[PDB]
RNA sequence: GGCACCUCGAUGUCGGCUCGUCGCAUCCUGGGGCUGUAGUCGGUCCCAAGGGUUGGGCUGUUCGCCCAUUAAAGCGGCACGCGAGCUGGGUUCAGAACGUCGUGAGACAGUUCGGUCCCUAUCCGUCGCGGGCGUAGGUAAUUUGAGAGGAUCUGUCCUUA
RNA sequence: GGAUAAGCGCUGAAAGCAUCUAAGUGCGAAGCCCACCUCAAGAUGAGAUUACCCAUUCGUAAGAAUUAAGAGCCCAGAGA
C-alpha cells in the first residue's frame, strides 16, 4: 500500500515552512512497477513481490524477461514486498501520488556497509584506559565466568559489520510535496549510496 | 550349530499404514503402545536394526484423559543455548493450539533415543483433528485399550 | 528369542509370562528358543503349541 | 495478616482450606488473617 | 443437606429439555436457559423436580443439591427477575441514562458507564437512587459487582454503591 | 569457624579497570491488602526479578564516612566473577630505617621508601565470511514462517481542581 | 490482545444458613505469551509460490559425452 520504489541521491537539508531548517533527504519517486496481488490461497502470506528497476537486455535472464513471464512486460532489476495492497494489475502499477500506510513513516533501507570493525566501534563499550603503564586499550574486556568451562554467546564481541537491513519507525516528514521525481522526507533515513529506500509505515502507530 | 539365529527382516522390511486415534485416549497408554508399534516390536520379527518402522497415524488428536490438574501443573519447558534459555510451552497452553509435540516428544521419551529411534520417531504421522490426507495408501485403524 | 515369542504371542494377544506358565503346566516339552525359532511360518507349531498351553492353564 | 499458624481470632469466625490456602473468615477488616 | 430431599415446584410450565443443560425455565422472563450439574444423576420431574441422588458423598449427592438450588434460582430467576440493592451516595456522585450503556459520574476524567447483554429492564429513579434488573443471579450480582467495579465505598464516609447491610465500621481521624 | 578429602614434577591467593550473567530474602518502577492511614506524606506485608539500580572526596584495602543527587542510590552468587585481558598501591624476595624483642645471628602484618607481572592460539568454545554436498531434474527469483535473538526504563509540569 | 500471579467477585455446596470454590461463572498486574524490530527452511520435516530449459547423442546394462536454461571463469571498479 506504499510503492516507495526508489533511491535516493543523497543526504542535505532545507527549510520549508515557517523557516524551520530542517535535515531533508528525497527518493527518486520512479513509477511504481507492482505484479499482481498473489494472494492467501496459493501462499498464505498477502504481500507483492513487487518488481523494479527496469533492466537493459544484459541485466537478464529467462526467468527475468521469464518474469515478464507471469508478469506481462517490461523485466526489472529489484523485487520485494508490500503486505496491504490494492492491486491493479499484473506486472506493473501505479505511481508515487498514493500513500496507504502513515507518515510517520517507520522507514526500511540497508545500511551502509563500514566493514569490519573494532570492538567498540559499533558495540559501544567502554574503551580501556591509556596512561597509568597499563596495557590495556582498546580490547573488550572478559567474557565468560568460571564456573563453567564455557564461554556463553549473545554478547557482541567483533563483527564484519555494515550490511545489515534496518527499519526504523516514524520518520517525520509529512504530507510530501510531490514530483514526477521527487519524495522528501527527513534527514539520516537509512540505507546507503544507490540503495533502496521501500517503506510500509505504521507498525509501532 | 552357529547360526540358529534369523533376523529374516534386515533387507527385507515390510510396510503397513495405521490410522490410530481415539479422541481423548490417556497420553502415557496411547504413547508406550504406539511406541510398540513405531518400533514393530507387536510384529513377530524383531531385529535390533529391523527397520519395522510403522506408518503410525494419529488424527483427531485433541483431548488426552487428563488425570488431575495436569492441563495446569504439567508444564513443559525448554533452553535455547542464548545464556538464561528457559523458554517454557507450558500445560494447558498449546494443546488447543498444537497438540503434535505434545504427543511426539513425549514418545521421543519413549522411543530407544537412537538413529532409528529418530528415524521412526521421526517418521510419525500425526494430525490434531483430521481427516487427514493421502488415503491413497491403506491405512488401517489400530485398537482402543492399553493392552 | 523371549521378545519375539512375547510378540507373536502377543500377536495371539498372550502374554510370556502366562504362556511360559503354560509351558510349565504343559508336556514335556519345556523347550524354550527353538520355540522361539517358530516365529518363521508357524501357525501350526506356534499357536497349535499355544493351545496346548491353552490346555495347560485348562 | 500472615501467620502459619491460624489460630481463632473473633468469635464465629470460619476457616477456609480455599483453594488449598487456609483461610480466615472475619466480620472485621482489622484481622483479616493471611496464612502463608 | 436439607434441600436436595426436599422438592422444588415448577409452576407456569416451566418447559425444560431434560438432554442436558438444554434444561430451559419459563417465566415472563420468558424461555431462558443456564445450565445442568454434568449431565447425569438429574432427574426432571414434572409439576415438581425430584433430581436423585447416585450416592450421598459431598461429591455426589452434595453437588447435585448445588443444581437444586441452581435450577431453583432458574424457576425463582424467571418467576420475576429483579435486582439488589444499588445507590450512588455522594456529595456529586450522580448517575443518569444515556440509552442502555448508561452514564454513572463518578467525578473522573473519564466517564462511568453501564452495560448490560441481554437484561437492563432498567430505572435510574434519580442520580441517588438506581436499579437494574437480570434474571440470574448470577448475572445480576456480578453485573452489581461491575457496578462496584468503578468506584468503591469508604471507611470514612458514605462513598461507592449502596448495599443495605455492610457493617460500615466506619473509621475516623482528626 | 572446624574438617585435611584433590592441588608441592605448580589451584598465581588483594583491591581496582573492562566485560557481564543469574538468583531473589525487591531498592525504585507494577498491582493489592492491612493500617495506630481525613488526606498529603507514612508504617506494614502479599504477588512480582520486565527494566533500571548515580557521580565525586578520603581510605592501597574491604567496611565505612562526607558531598550533591535521583526512580531508586538493593543484597548476593559466579575460583571473595574474570592476570595465556590488564594494573601492581597490598602482604609476597634481597636493601635500608624506626619502634619493640632477642647478648647475637635476627625477629615481631607494627610502620615506610624502593623492589623482577613471558607466551608467535592446537582443540573445544566465541564473533563474522566462505567453500563441498544435500533438499529424487538443472536453474533463477520470491517469500511464508518451525525456531532464535534484540528491545522494554524513568522523571518534570499543567489540566482534571 | 490473551493467559494470569497475588488479590478482589456472583451463585452456590457438606453445614437448608453461611461460604470468591467444591463444581459454574467474573475482574485483576512492568510476570508470561502474542503483538514492535531483526536472524530465519541444512525448519533433512530441507518448505510454499513465480518463470525458464526441457526431455539430448552414444549397445547406455552400467554409464559416458554434448548441451539447454543458465551459472561461472577472466577483466574492470566500488554502495561492498
Amino acid at each position: 500500500s506504499k510503492g516507495i520504489l526508489g533511491k535516493k541521491v543523497g543526504m542535505t537539508q532545507i527549510f520549508t515552512d515557517n523557516g524551520e531548517l530542517i535535515p531533508v533527504t528525497v527518493i527518486e519517486a520512479t513509477p511504481n512497477t507492482v505484479l499482481q496481488v498473489k494472494s492467501v490461497e496459493t501462499d498464505g502470506y498477502e504481500a507483492t513481490q513487487v518488481g523494479f528497476d527496469t533492466l537493459r537486455e544484459v541485466l537478464t535472464n529467462k526467468p527475468a524477461k521469464g518474469h515478464a513471464a507471469k508478469a506481462n512486460t517490461t523485466p526489472k532489476r529489484f523485487v520485494r514486498e508490500f503486505k496491504g495492497l490494492e492491486g491493479a494489475e499484473v506486472g506493473a502499477e501505479i505511481t508515487v501520488d498514493t500513500f496507504a500506510a502513515g507518515d510517520v513513516v517507520d522507514v526500511t533501507g540497508t545500511s551502509k556497509g563500514k566493514g569490519f570493525q573494532g570492538p567498540i566501534k559499533r558495540h559501544g563499550q567502554s574503551r580501556g584506559p591509556m596512561a597509568h603503564g597499563s596495557r590495556y586499550h582498546r580490547r573488550p574486556g572478559s567474557m565468560g565466568p568460571v564456573a563453567a568451562n564455557k564461554v556463553p554467546k549473545g554478547k557482541k564481541l567483533a563483527g564484519r559489520m555494515g550490511n545489515k537491513r534496518v527499519t526504523v519507525q516514524n520518520l517525520v516528514i509529512a504530507q510530501v510535496l510531490p514530483e514526477k521525481n521527487v519524495i522528501l522526507v527527513k534527514g539520516n533515513v537509512p540505507g546507503a549510496k544507490k540503495s533502496l529506500i521501500v517503506v510500509k509505515s505504521a507498525i509501532k502507530a | 550349530m552357529m547360526k540358529t539365529t534369523f533376523m529374516a527382516n534386515a533387507q527385507n522390511v515390510d510396510r503397513k499404514w495405521y490410522v490410530v486415534d481415539a479422541t481423548d485416549v490417556p497420553l502415557g497408554r496411547l504413547s508406550a503402545v504406539v511406541a510398540s508399534v513405531l518400533r514393530g516390536k507387536n510384529k513377530p520379527t524383531y531385529t535390533p536394526h529391523a527397520d519395522t518402522g510403522d506408518f503410525v497415524i494419529v488424527v483427531n488428536a485433541e483431548k488426552i484423559k487428563l488425570t488431575g490438574k495436569k492441563a495446569t501443573d504439567k508444564v513443559y519447558y525448554s533452553h535455547s543455548l542464548h545464556p538464561g534459555g528457559l523458554k517454557s510451552v507450558t500445560a494447558g497452553e498449546l494443546r488447543e493450539k498444537n497438540a503434535v509435540r505434545l504427543i511426539e516428544k513425549s514418545v521421543k521419551g519413549m522411543l530407544p533415543h537412537n538413529t532409528l529411534g529418530r528415524a521412526q520417531g521421526m517418521k510419525l504421522k500425526v494430525f490434531v483433528g483430521a481427516e487427514h490426507t493421502h488415503t491413497a495408501q491403506k491405512p488401517e485403524v489400530l485398537d482402543i485399550t492399553g493392552l | 528369542w523371549i521378545a519375539r515369542i512375547n510378540a507373536a504371542a502377543r500377536m495371539n494377544g498372550l502374554s510370556y509370562s502366562k504362556l511360559m506358565h503354560g509351558l510349565k503346566l504343559a508336556d514335556i516339552e519345556v523347550n524354550r528358543k527353538m520355540l522361539a525359532d517358530i516365529a518363521i511360518a508357524d501357525a501350526a507349531a506356534f499357536t497349535a503349541l499355544a493351545e496346548e498351553a491353552k490346555k495347560a492353564l485348562a | 495478616k500472615v501467620r502459619p499458624s491460624v489460630k481463632p481470632i473473633c468469635e464465629y469466625c470460619k476457616v477456609i482450606r480455599r483453594n488449598g490456602r487456609v483461610m480466615v473468615i472475619c466480620p472485621n477488616p482489622k484481622h483479616k488473617q493471611r496464612q502463608g | 443437606s436439607r434441600i436436595g430431599n426436599k422438592v422444588i415446584v415448577i409452576p407456569a410450565g416451566v418447559s425444560v429439555e431434560v438432554n442436558g443443560a438444554t434444561v430451559t425455565v419459563k417465566g415472563p422472563k420468558g424461555e431462558l436457559v443456564r445450565s445442568f450439574n454434568e449431565n447425569i444423576t438429574l432427574e426432571i420431574a414434572e409439576n415438581e423436580i425430584t433430581v436423585k441422588r447416585p450416592n450421598d458423598t459431598k461429591e455426589m449427592k452434595m453437588l447435585h443439591g448445588t443444581t437444586r438450588a441452581l435450577l431453583a434460582n432458574m424457576v425463582e430467576g424467571v418467576s420475576n427477575g429483579f435486582s439488589k440493592a444499588l445507590e450512588m451516595i455522594g456529595v456529586g456522585y450522580r448517575a443518569q441514562l444515556q440509552g442502555t450503556k448508561l452514564v454513572l459520574s463518578v467525578g473522573k476524567s473519564h466517564q462511568d458507564e453501564v452495560e448490560a447483554p441481554e437484561n437492563i429492564k432498567f430505572v435510574v429513579a434519580t442520580p441517588t437512587s438506581i436499579v437494574v434488573e437480570g434474571i440470574s443471579k448470577e448475572a445480576v450480582g456480578q453485573t452489581a459487582a461491575y457496578i462496584r467495579s468503578r468506584r468503591s465505598p469508604e471507611p470514612y464516609k458514605g462513598k461507592g454503591i449502596r448495599y443495605v447491610g455492610e457493617y460500615v465500621r466506619r473509621k475516623e481521624g482528626k
